[PDB]
């Protein structure tokens, strides 16, 4: 019951980043949206008990002041990415004095996504998702372990990823608008959980060209249910 | 170039200092400190070159808080003086020599009041009284002729007095403002800041 | 010179069954004294002593780092240390630090630990012994200190007058010295005892 | 069965089984073709998608300004070798002060893989390598392997079902030499047509060509200034 | 070269020259010397350009990482100490620096003062360069903590004006900074040819 | 120098290792601890004493600095390397930035520690988890925890130990903000909750307070007998 | 290279260890030791496990390792093992006198071994240590301390010990017949030849088998004091004669 | 190498150490050997046997000196009993240089035991299959040291390693005493040799080297066909 | 001993227009008291957009180029895009310190458009400082070049003087002319003046001779 690392199969893919795509059905979902106007970004957090503070558990964390992550999967594996993505566009400024494109932040990352070994460990477990608004407009990309790199147009994973995917590809054209693709992402969100909707459940984050920034205090997310 | 005071007592440690920090010229800060609490009975002055009196004081510090934190006490003063001189010792055939020159004047709840000395070669000495600067040239004749071991702390402030009014007698520097501490059974005792008046 | 940074002298004296030896107390910087109580002989166990004179970073350096040693000597074996392996020992410590070397010159003084048997040592810098049976002298005002014991020891020697005699040549030789003063401690050990004496010196 | 587990482990037989698993990854990979003329050297991609909304994959990138290679298998093999085939490029760049012939840049790849497919503990690169530029000798298209065995071909297809590829080639080899840019981009892509299902082809979505000549730098073109070859085309027979 | 800076009731006053010169050749007269670290500290230059220019650029590299690890923003004393250390452990191979750091923090207003020498201050008033000697007494002589903000600027925009007057190495324009409590603004940028017959008459 | 990783992925997705030595988390004695406005209260259990033996040598309650204070669970050897680690880098983060040491900061040093020391190669895990309770400059009191995969997770109580989800059960259904508003009572809280932990009769608790502005004060073995005897006064008027 | 690794890390599935269990039961066999204080002094009590009539024993010295000049220690375990711990624990002590000039205090040395000996259980699949020992010692702050060491790097604070399996029949005694600072040094004495009487299954407990090693306060030297073989026969006809007295009663 | 480094000796769920245990079996069919302390130097004496007629004796050597007053034999293995002495011939002189003094007897089984400890708790390599027994008169008393491969070391009056080690025990607890002379030791260790050995015993048979005060010596196969008569 | 460096000389000038940016330079590569050659251009096209010059020390000049070609690449393959002029200027700025305690010997000046179609001038020192310029004049005679086009450009120290903008014509006759005072009195100003115009439709080259002396 103990095979290599390092080693493909027979049949010819791989042995253990083929599981690692399976870690990912045991977090929670998520689901961004990129719209011509901006990028929205939505998560469930999946509160256990009510002595546990919700605000410490986080799913939207910055990069940089334009760019924002999703992730779903093990927690603080997901911590050693963000740190790093964090430091290299902070090189990239104090090189060039100009900020890292979105796509090319998610190079800088996916390198040591599949770098694991014994000289110079084990692959990650975390997906990510990338939005932000660089020089061609809003962006949004999509990764994974296995270091495969991509730019989707609404990408949604999580333990509900695929029925998540199926109905979003019904209400989903290139000429929404952003409150319109905001509340269109709860809609799949309620259908996917289990308990109700609420405060506490979801967190939002909207990055604009205009709101340069992703903003998302509480109770502007109970003026968003109140109107669905 | 700045003055230090050392007055040694039957059961109390009496410290001085100055408050200037020079430049080239100038005084840019004249309410500076060189004093820096190791622990609850143990003080810390520090003299040398410009870059080396802030790190050393702020590396023999966090050292003996290390020992109070993990072991649950503190340092006597015979043990935090003997650390001190090791690692002065140690680094200075190195290439980044260092240069202070500053004591210890500690309490110790068994053996009570001590002080100590120190050169910038990390030498140990236990006196009875130590001074620093140019102003030991000429402040170490007066603290030898009054001195008595059985001296109170209230002819010692006195005693003070008389060897800071030769400072301004005769001197090439300014040195206006000396900040005191007194340490005992009590632990850290801030005295007034001892002034002239310019006008 | 570095030597005569702090300055100081170190003597030791063989007499018929016991071995005599004295220093000074001053610790100075080069023209201002600051203490009378500068400790400059070091105990290695019983009837076995160690002077050092030089620079006084490397007088309390050198004094730790022999005591580390001679520790852990003293309990792989169980016996006590023999003079002979001292002297090898602090010869090993002195060359080590052939280039980057310690400022001071050890001065060894200490009987048999199986009979009343009498050593004395000096060694250099750099870690040169050298035995004799008279006297050994280390520090600044080494010549005065020469004319001392050349015209004042005798062979077979009481413990009485080997005090007189180690008394008188300290207190000559180190008042013609300059940087060097403040009262003078001698140890006299023998067989049975240990006796310490501080002698009444000019304090100028 | 025991003794297929390491590369380090020889078979009975004598054929080390983990080179054998990775032509297998090769073989799931996406197809491409490459071909030149005497003067042109052009190789066409295929792209996948993963889903409707994502991107398509991307196949050929760009190197140096007359080598550009294809991919298929791994991505991680793929961007890895692609740091160190850059890596070659400008320093010959730099010391030299000339680019790269393309035939000894290839036998530097082939001692690069050689490593890892001896020692233990060591993956080899499950990788697809095209290769096309100009030495000062003309075109040039190589073929590569995870056993090291660097192929000097004039036309190749690696990838998922690139046997129907081969067999067009060679009833056409003959016309791959005379023929100019834009019957030699569409004889090229005839090929890829017959390593699909027979009801989609190329609709500007999921093809590239890159093209490297003796007045043109390499170039890659995908899905907008591809539409202009993509006219004058004959659907497939039944 | 000539800076100063100085805290009061209403924050901190920046002001500096303008002109950077190599032996007694004028390189420049518009050097911009207050250098602009974050939306709420101000760093200056002193003597090595080059090197001022790297290490508070450096700075604010450490600054912007801390805020993104601890969700706020960093206090004054803690950059001052993260420049003293760096520039320590090139101690003795000739870097010239002699800066200061300045800032609205929690504890109030801050101001600090670094040198290449290991030197770590805080204060109230200070004055960095070739020409400082002349900004100290002009400035002493007017310098209340109870100043208003008016009165505040025509102080500090006087003493660049006496000191370049005097100084061969100090010129150019004046450039004046206020640092408040939500961030710092610029106030204004002045021409020394412009201020002499201002204060001619 | 030893090239063997030790947690790999099982076929299921999920890490041996990790989920291998919660247990030993589970096999330890129980440790709650609750916040307040103004003072925060921490108390282990199950002292279980020789009774003619030393006990100021197993202290399960220590303290970083002069505003962080430890409880843990466990094995007792894997947190003596934690807690003397810790001692270093909270006193070596003032010999840089001069501020105090944050409560958030501190947690994210040992969660650091102790992720890197799964994902490396020859290497167990840690077996401890440990309370981070501290009222830092502002003086906003709050706690922390971590776990063996290292993730710091604030709560508001906690409850670990032998018995963690019964405890964590009370206080379930004892989400008053009343409790929270006297001291004493928030003390009489979690002597209350700790009376629902194993026997409990009054010498196996060990409780410690911190009032935010002073070190951490360690009520004596007679405050308990009087603490636990109002809370059997309290008892009594069921009726 | 792979297949030849025994995973001495891994926990094990029930979720605990799985190697220093082994590791712990070893030092039930081979060795009893104890040692008892209650007032100024302690003592050491030892167990010649070999005491084949061909040996020198011109050692003068035993399993009483005087590795300060304040502290000794009592090993039970693989005898080898001991002496790599030995060597290094008494440097780790002289290592701090040269940066403090002060002796060390008796608990901060055994948490200073305690660390090593974790070490080997945390990371490597080195081999762990089958050695538990214990300590004596005086200090400037406690005074007479004894502690108990385990291969886990567990420790603690104690007044009457025990290694041995033998002596786990001993704890029952210890708990029956001890007192709270009344340790007359005959009454602490008398006790250990009490114990050894009945847990070791010698007969009549013949003085070559045992030895004895106190530590007494003296001024300033902290006497450590290996006592010899003829005041050990003495001390035994002592106990045979307080056995005949006691069963008068019967 | 690669730096895998792990022991391959660990413990048993008995409690043990398997590999030990195994490598004293190597020992015990070693070839037999003696040694006997009596009061004024140390006797060693071992059983050398040319399996065949075209052998030559004077080239190999069992009895070998460490110093001019300590020799060491075994009873094992040939080829590592080579290593520990060349380790040994080494560590007996950095004592020298640091000391100016001959090393005590005492002073090496301290430190040649901890290499072979050390050495089998280290990563990747089987313990020793070499037990020795380690002479000298030093500061007038004379001592005899035996160590093993378990790293473990004694102090006998007279022992026996090799095969019948605990026949020849038996024999040394009756014929021997408490004191001696060097001559009767001699005559008892060729008495204990002759109960184990083959039918023929010769200069070449056996090996004898003896410790005086006045030194370490070695002895001639001269002297040792003068002392084989009255034979046993 | 062995002197790493030696002095070689030549003369940068560089303006930024409203549309434009002309950078010109001379081709006369001296030593000591001897002339090496006549043909040395120091203008070097980076970009469609942007020209470097560079003075001083020519075996660091050779060395300086050849990485930022480097680098120009290794942000196109990491990017999928190309430099701006400014990114250019902050890039060479951590180079130039990168060597702080062994320096090059080299005055850098950067023409070129910004993203916006407006000349920029970036002027440089051999440590690494810089700041944005609307003209500067490096190398041997620079202290000949600086003062007049504070007059001319600048407008400077005249009165009842306007401000019209520099055209691209008046700014080619005000650069032919301040290089034929520049070899009357420097001996390092050699003969062909190589000037590179960036326009927003492409780079052009001019060459004018100069006096052979």
């Amino acid at each position: 019951y103990d095979r290599g690392v390092n080693t493909f199969s027979p049949e010819g893919r791989l042995f253990q980043v083929e599981y690692a795509i399976e870690a990912i059905k045991l977090g929670s979902t998520a689901i961004g949206i990129q719209t011509s106007e901006g990028v929205c970004l939505a998560v469930e957090k999946r509160i256990t008990s009510p002595l546990m503070e919700p605000s410490s558990i986080e799913k939207i964390v910055e990069i940089d002041a334009h760019i924002g992550c999703a992730m779903s999967g093990l927690i603080a594996d997901a911590k050693t990415l963000i740190d790093k993505a964090r430091v290299e566009t902070q090189n990239h400024w104090f090189t060039y004095n100009e900020t890292m494109t979105v796509e090319s932040v998610t190079q800088a990352v996916s390198n040591l996504a599949l770098q694991f070994g014994e000289e110079d460990s084990r692959p990650f477990g975390v997906a990510l998702l990338f939005g932000g608004v660089d020089e061609k407009g809003p962006q949004l990309f999509h990764m994974d372990p296995s270091g495969t790199f991509v730019q989707c147009d609404a990408r949604a994973i999580g333990s509900a990823s695929e029925g998540a995917q199926s109905s979003l590809q019904e209400v989903y054209h290139k000429s929404m608008t952003l409150k319109e693709a905001i509340k269109s992402s709860l809609i799949i969100l309620k259908q996917v959980m289990e308990e109700k909707l609420n405060a506490t459940n979801i967190e939002l984050a909207t990055v604009q060209p205009g709101q340069n920034f992703h903003m998302f205090t509480k109770e502007e997310l109970e003026e968003v249910i109140k109107d669905i | 170039m700045e003055y230090l005071i050392g007055i040694q007592g039957p059961d109390y440690v009496l410290v001085a200092s100055d408050r200037v920090a020079a430049s080239n010229i100038v005084q840019m800060k004249d309410d500076h400190d060189k004093m820096f609490k190791m622990s609850e009975k143990i003080l810390l002055l520090c003299v040398g070159e410009a870059g080396d009196t802030v790190q050393f004081a702020e590396y023999i510090q966090k050292n003996v808080q290390l020992y109070k934190m993990r072991n649950g006490y503190e340092l006597s003063p015979t043990a935090a003086a003997n650390f001190t001189r090791r690692n002065l010792a140690d680094c200075l055939r190195s290439r980044t020599p260092y240069h202070v020159n500053l004591l210890l004047a500690g309490y110790d709840e068994h053996e009570g009041p001590a002080l100590y000395y120190m050169d910038y070669l990390a030498a140990l000495a236990k006196a009875p009284f130590a001074a620093h600067g140019y102003g030991a040239f000429l402040t170490l004749s007066i603290l030898d002729r009054y001195y008595t071991p059985t001296i109170s702390r209230e002819r010692a402030v006195e005693l003070l007095r008389k060897c800071l009014e030769e400072l301004q007698k005769r001197f090439i520097l300014n040195l206006p403002t000396f900040s005191v501490r007194i340490i005992d059974k009590n632990g850290i005792h801030d005295l007034d800041n001892i002034s002239f008046p310019k006008q | 010179s570095i030597m005569s940074y702090n300055g100081g002298a170190v003597m030791a004296m063989k007499g018929k069954n016991c071995v005599a030896i004295a220093a000074d107390r001053r610790f100075g910087i080069q023209a201002q004294m600051v203490t009378t109580d500068f400790q400059k002989i070091f105990p290695m166990g019983d009837r076995l002593y160690i002077g050092l004179a030089g620079l006084a970073t490397d007088v309390q350096t050198v004094a730790q780092r022999l005591k580390f040693r001679l520790n852990l000597y003293e309990l792989k074996e169980g016996r006590q240390i023999k003079p002979y392996t001292l002297m090898s020992m602090v010869a090993n410590l002195l060359y080590e630090k052939r280039f980057g070397p310690y400022y001071t010159e050890p001065v060894i003084a200490g009987l048999d630990p199986k009979t009343f048997k009498p050593f004395i040592c000096s060694l250099d810098l750099i870690g040169c012994p050298m035995v004799t049976d008279d006297f050994v002298v280390s520090g600044t005002c080494a010549e005065q200190m020469y004319g001392m014991c050349e015209s004042l020891w005798e062979p077979n020697m009481d413990p009485d007058h080997l005090f007189e005699t180690i008394s008188q040549a300290m207190l000559n030789a180190v008042d013609r010295d300059a940087v060097s003063g403040m009262g003078v401690i001698v140890h006299i050990i023998e067989k049975d005892k240990i006796t310490t004496r501080t002698l009444k010196a000019r304090m100028d | 069965n025991q003794y297929d587990n390491d590369v380090t482990v020889w078979s009975p037989q004598g054929r080390i089984h983990q080179i054998e698993y990775a032509m297998e990854a090769v073989k799931q990979g996406s197809a491409t073709v490459g071909l030149k003329s005497k003067t042109h050297a052009v190789l066409v991609a295929l792209k996948r998608a993963q889903s409707e909304l994502a991107a398509h994959q991307k196949k050929i990138l760009h190197v140096d300004n007359h080598i550009g290679i294809s991919i298929a298998g791994l991505t991680a093999d793929a961007r890895l070798l692609c740091n160190f085939m850059r890596q070659e490029c400008l320093d010959s760049r730099f010391v030299f002060d000339r680019p790269l012939p393309v035939s000894r840049l290839v036998s530097l790849i082939g001692s690069k893989t050689q490593i890892p497919t001896q020692r233990y503990g060591r993956r080899p690169y499950g990788v697809g390598l095209l290769i096309a530029g100009y030495d000062d000798m003309g075109p040039h298209i190589f073929q590569t392997c995870p056993s090291a065995n660097y192929f000097d071909c004039r036309a190749m297809s690696i990838g998922a079902r690139s046997q129907s590829a081969r067999t067009y080639l060679e009833r056409h080899m003959s016309e791959f030499m005379e023929c100019n840019l834009n019957e030699l981009v569409k004889h090229g892509l005839r090929a890829l047509r017959e390593t699909l299902p027979a009801e989609q082809d190329l609709t500007t979505k999921n093809v590239s060509i890159g093209i490297v000549g003796k007045d043109l730098e390499f170039t890659i073109y995908d899905d907008d200034d591809v539409s202009p070859f993509l006219e004058g085309l004959e659907e497939r027979p039944q | 070269t000539t800076t100063l800076a100085f805290k009061f009731r209403h924050g901190v006053i920046v002001a500096a020259d303008s002109r950077a010169t190599a032996g007694a050749y004028i390189a420049s007269q518009t050097v911009k010397k207050v250098i602009e670290i974050n939306p709420y500290l101000l760093g200056t230059m002193a003597g090595g350009a080059a090197d001022c220019s790297f290490w508070e650029r450096l700075l604010a590299r450490q600054c912007r990482i801390y805020e993104l690890r601890n969700k706020e923003r960093i206090s004054v004393a803690a950059a001052s100490k993260l420049l003293a250390n760096m520039v320590y452990q090139y101690k003795g191979m000739g870097l010239s620096m002699g800066t200061m750091i300045c800032g609205w923090d929690k504890r109030g207003p801050g101001l600090y003062y670094v040198d290449s020498e290991g030197n770590r201050i805080s204060g109230a008033t200070f004055s960095v360069g070739s020409g400082s000697v002349y900004a100290y007494g002009v400035m002493d002589r007017g310098y209340s903590y109870d100043l208003e903000v008016e009165q505040a600027y025509d102080l500090a925009r006087r003493a660049i004006y006496q000191a370049t007057y005097r100084d061969a190495y100090s010129g150019g324009a004046v450039n004046l900074y206020h640092v408040r409590e939500d961030g710092w603004i610029r106030v204004s940028s002045d021409n020394v040819a412009d201020l002499h017959e201002k204060y001619s008459g | 120098s030893y090239d063997r990783a030790i947690t790999v992925f099982s076929p299921d997705g999920h890490l041996f290792q990790v989920e291998y030595a919660q247990e030993a988390v589970k096999k330890g004695s129980t440790a709650v601890g609750v916040r307040g406005r103004d003072i925060v209260v921490l108390g282990v259990e199950k002292k279980s004493v020789a009774k003619l033996q030393d006990e100021r040598t197993v202290r399960k309650i220590c303290a970083l600095d002069d505003n962080v204070c430890m409880a843990f669970a466990g094995l007792t050897a894997d947190a003596r390397i934690v807690i003397n680690r810790a001692r270093v880098e909270c006193q070596s983060h003032r010999l840089t930035v001069e501020d105090p040491v944050t409560v958030e900061y501190i947690t994210r040093y040992i969660a650091s520690l102790k992720q890197r020391y799964t994902q490396s190669n020859g290497r167990r895990p840690f077996g401890i988890s440990a309370l981070i309770v501290g009222f830092d400059f502002d003086g906003t009191p709050r706690l922390y925890q971590t776990d063996p995969s290292g993730t710091y997770h604030a709560w508001k109580a906690n409850a670990i130990g032998r018995g963690a989800k019964s405890v964590r059960e009370f206080l379930e259904k004892n989400y008053t903000d009343e409790a929270i508003e006297t001291d004493d009572l928030t003390i009489k809280l979690v002597i209350k909750a700790l009376l629902e932990v194993v026997q409990s009769g009054g010498k196996n608790i060990e409780l410690a307070v911190m009032r935010r502005d002073q070190s951490l004060k360690i009520l004596n073995p007679e405050e308990i007998e009087k603490y636990v005897a109002e809370i059997e006064k309290e008892k009594e008027e069921n009726e | 290279s792979r297949r030849y690794d025994s995973r001495t890390t891994i926990f094990s599935p029930e979720g605990r260890l799985y190697q220093v269990e082994y590791a712990m039961e070893a030092i039930g066999h081979a060795g009893t030791c104890l040692g008892i204080l209650a007032n100024d002094g302690v003592l050491l009590a030892a167990e010649r496990r070999n005491i084949h009539k061909l040996l020198d024993e011109v050692f003068f010295s035993e399993k009483i390792y005087k590795l300060n000049e304040d502290m000794a220690c009592s090993v039970a375990g693989i005898t080898s093992d001991a002496n790599v711990l030995t060597n290094e624990l008494r440097l780790i002590a002289q290592r701090y006198l040269l940066q403090y000039q002060e002796p060390i205090p008796c608990e901060q040395l055994v948490t200073a071994l305690c660390d090593i000996k974790q070490a080997y259980t945390q990371f490597g699949g080195k081999r762990p240590f089958g050695v538990s020992l214990l300590y004596i010692g005086w200090d400037k702050h406690y005074g007479f301390q004894l502690y108990q060491s385990d291969p886990s790097g567990n420790y603690g604070g104690w007044k009457a010990t025990c290694i041995g399996n033998n002596s786990a029949a001993a704890v029952s005694m210890l708990k029956q017949d001890y007192k709270e600072g009344e340790m007359t040094l005959k009454s602490a004495l008398a006790l250990a030849i009490k114990v050894l009487n009945k847990t070791m299954d010698v007969s009549k407990l013949s003085a070559e088998k045992v030895e004895i090693a106190t530590l007494t306060r003296e001024n300033g030297k902290t006497v450590i004091r290996v006592l010899k073989q003829k005041e050990v026969e003495q001390l035994i006809k002592k106990h045979e004669e307080e056995e005949a007295k006691a069963e008068r009663e019967k | 190498e690669r730096g895998y480094s792990f022991s391959l000796t660990t413990f048993s769920p008995s409690g043990k150490l398997v590999q030990i245990e195994y490598a004293l079996a190597a020992v015990a069919g070693g070839a037999p050997s003696v040694g006997i302390k009596a009061a004024n130097g140390v006797v060693l004496a071992t059983e050398k046997k040319q399996k065949s007629i075209l052998y030559d004796e004077r080239s190999v050597h069992k009895v070998e000196p460490i110093t001019k007053h300590i020799g060491l034999v075994y009873s094992g293995m040939g080829p590592d009993y080579r290593v520990l002495v060349h380790r040994a011939r080494k560590l007996a002189q950095q004592y020298y240089l640091v000391y100016q003094e001959p090393i005590p007897t005492a002073q090496l089984v301290q430190r040649v035991a901890s290499v072979m400890q050390e050495y089998t708790q280290s990563g990747g390599v089987r313990p020793f299959g070499v037990s020795l027994l380690i002479c000298g008169w030093n500061e007038g008393r004379p001592y005899l040291f035996q160590s093993d491969p378990s790293g473990a070391y004694f102090a006998w009056k007279a022992t026996a390693m090799g095969k019948n080690y605990v026949n020849g025990k038996t024999f040394l607890e009756k014929r021997y005493n408490e004191d001696l002379e060097l001559e009767d030791a001699i005559h008892t260790a060729i008495l204990t040799l002759k109960e184990s050995f083959e039918g023929q015993m010769t200069e070449d048979n056996i090996e004898v080297g003896i410790c005086n005060e006045a030194g370490f010596r070695r002895l001639t196969p001269t002297e040792v066909k003068d002392y084989l008569a009255a034979i046993a | 001993r062995f002197s790493p460096y030696v002095f070689n000389g030549g003369t940068i000038l560089a303006i930024a227009g409203e549309d434009f940016a002309i950078v010109a330079s001379d081709t006369r590569l001296s030593e000591g008291f001897s002339i090496h050659t006549r043909d040395s251009p120091k203008c070097y096209k980076l970009t469609d957009k942007t020209v470097i010059g560079c003075s001083g020390f020519h075996g660091d000049c050779l060395t300086l180029t050849k990485i930022i070609e480097a680098r120009l690449k290794m942000y196109k393959h990491s990017n999928n895009k190309a430099m701006t002029t400014g990114a250019i200027a902050a890039m060479l700025s951590t180079i130039l310190y990168s060597r702080r305690f062994f320096p090059y010997y080299v005055y850098n000046i950067i023409g070129g458009l910004d993203e916006e179609g407006k000349g920029a001038v970036y002027s440089f020192d051999p440590v690494g400082s810089y700041q944005r310029d609307s003209f500067k004049a490096g190398g041997s005679a620079s202290a000949m070049l600086q003062p007049l086009l504070d007059n001319q450009v600048g407008f400077k120290n005249m009165q009842n003087v306007e401000h019209v903008p520099l055209s691209l014509d008046r700014a080619m006759r005000l650069v032919k002319d301040v290089f034929i005072s520049a070899a009357e009195r420097d001996v390092y100003t050699g003969d062909a003046l190589r000037i590179c115009i960036v326009t927003k439709e492409g780079i052009r080259e001019e060459t004018v001779s100069l006096r052979k002396d």
